[PDB]
């Protein structure tokens, strides 16, 4: 129930051991058919993520950009969700102004990041309409998405277990299990998850499955 | 810093209320070179603008091929049933919208700007773009502030957040290369956001800034506004819609403004070529 995390390769981790989650969130390194200073996952690697086993009833927050506006919609569909909202993060500078200059998009400049909101099954105990679908926040440090999204999700679905894919050390927090290759080792607290992790990885090495 | 999401929960003031310096006319008052680029481009638009042209038509029944010549940009705001949730004119389902034969009037290289609302249209408008032969290439969000009326003013379908924006999807048809086609587009002159105050109830107009973004971006002079109204009639545009009270469109006269000795393109001055954003040498 305090912060929990697993350093891992998202493509290889047997995510069936973590149980079910009321909220799933991912800010993935989409292959956006552009030159990037970090590694990406192919479209097929993204489609094949075992998102469906993480949840029977609940919400998905999927950050998207570029051609992943459409590929993210296809993933939502493949993983069993309907899209019911779309949040944007409007980026401001230190004077709370929009930075309008540069060449920050292919055709128009880009002032926001998009997050698809999907629903699966028939969730209960959620509070609809507490937050707006527009986030206004400065770009801070290494952040790729704004920290405000965690408060919105917690107000939407308080007290439920949540899981984040492709998360970073800064993102670990109560009620969340954070998965990502930049995390420091493995820190599990939920005794149910610990038991299943030991049964599946008898010696702690989360390696590619024996094909 | 402060959490403006929490501030909204506490106060009803939307986060976008605290973005500074959003006004269209007053935009670059403190940024003289940016102001000059916009001013020169608007002057270039005004110099080449056709006089206002408009046609009353029942777009559902109309043979859309009667609109000639081909269009470099098309702006479409079909009246969605979600805009009225007090209907007056015919409301359009996304099936109705998809049936429009847009590909029959769009130029071989051209752009479309489709107001999609904030619900199912974000998905179904993309299907329309596919059908019409465009690729979705930008998403212009109209963000609405509620400075005048805080603050819980909602709600429509299966939403879970309060919806405070509308999306205008931009599509591209044909091949356009930013490296070689600077006589057709000026990229990166505007950003994909418009920020204004929530209009009065029952006012369904979209922000006039959408025209500025389109006119700055594409140098094609043949501009069609489908489902425009009397109040959107504008030089440089052909406005077509059922609620227009009068018509002056003559397809031959309209076409003559773009044919020899004229061009369907605005051209450009040396001063604008030196100010507008361009890629560096390879
Ligand atoms: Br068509």
């Amino acid at each position: 129930f305090p912060p929990q995390w697993i350093c891992c390769d998202i493509r290889y981790l047997d995510v069936s051991i973590l149980g079910k989650f009321a909220v799933v969130m991912a800010d993935p390194p989409w292959d956006i058919h552009m030159e990037l200073p970090y590694g990406t996952l192919t479209d097929d690697e993204m489609r094949r993520l075992n998102i469906p086993v993480l949840q029977d009833d609940g919400f998905l927050f999927l950050w998207v950009t570029g051609r992943a506006m459409e590929l993210g919609r296809e993933c939502l569909n493949l993983w069993g969700y309907e899209r019911v909202d779309e949040i944007i993060w409007v980026k401001t500078n230190q004077l709370q102004r929009i930075i309008r200059t540069g060449r920050t998009g292919h055709w128009l400049n880009h002032g926001k990041e998009h997050c698809l909101v999907g629903v699966k099954g028939n969730p209960q105990g959620f509070n609809q309409g507490l937050d707006c679908d527009v986030i206004v926040a400065e770009v801070r440090s290494t952040s790729h998405k704004p920290d405000e999204i965690y408060g919105m999700i917690e107000r939407l679905s308080p007290g439920t277990r949540k899981i984040e894919l492709f998360g970073r050390p800064h993102n670990v927090q109560p009620n969340w299990i954070t998965l990502g290759n930049q995390l420091d080792g493995i820190h599990l607290l939920d005794p149910d998850v610990v038991a299943r992790f030991k049964q599946r990885y008898p010696d702690g090495i989360i390696s590619k499955p024996k094909n | 810093h402060n959490d403006y999401c929490q501030h909204f929960v506490d106060t009803g003031h939307r986060p976008q209320n605290f973005i500074r310096d959003v006004g269209l006319a007053d935009r670059f008052e403190e940024y003289p070179k940016l102001r000059e680029l916009i001013r020169l481009k608007d002057e270039l638009i005004a110099k080449s603008n056709t006089p206002p042209m408009y046609l009353q038509a029942d777009i559902e029944a109309f043979d859309i091929r009667e609109l000639t010549p081909k269009f470099d940009v098309i702006l479409l705001e079909p009246p969605l049933e979600e805009y009225y949730r007090t209907a007056n004119e015919k409301c359009w389902t996304w099936d109705d919208i998809m049936k429009l034969e847009i590909d029959e009037i769009a130029a071989p290289r051209s752009f479309i700007f489709l107001w999609c609302g904030s619900g199912e249209g974000l998905d179904l408008g993309r299907v329309c773009l596919r059908k019409w032969g465009y690729r979705r290439c930008e998403d212009i969000c109209w963000i609405k502030t509620n400075k005048n009326n805080p603050g819980k003013t909602t709600l429509d379908p299966k939403a879970v957040f309060q919806r405070t924006k509308e999306h205008c999807l931009m599509g591209i048809k044909g091949t356009v290369k930013r490296s070689t086609d600077g006589d057709f587009i000026h990229a990166n002159v505007d950003i994909d956001l418009i920020i204004t105050e929530e209009p009065e109830i029952g006012n369904i107009e979209k922000p006039v800034e959408i025209f500025h973004i389109i006119e700055h971006f594409c140098l094609g002079r043949r501009r069609l506004h489908l489902f425009g109204r009397d109040s959107t009639i504008r030089p440089g545009w052909l406005t077509v819609g059922p609620t227009l009270t009068n018509s002056n469109y003559n397809a031959e006269t309209y076409a003559s403004y773009f044919s020899a000795p004229n061009s369907y393109l605005t051209g450009c001055t040396e001063e604008i070529e030196r100010l507008r954003p361009k890629s560096p040498p390879p």
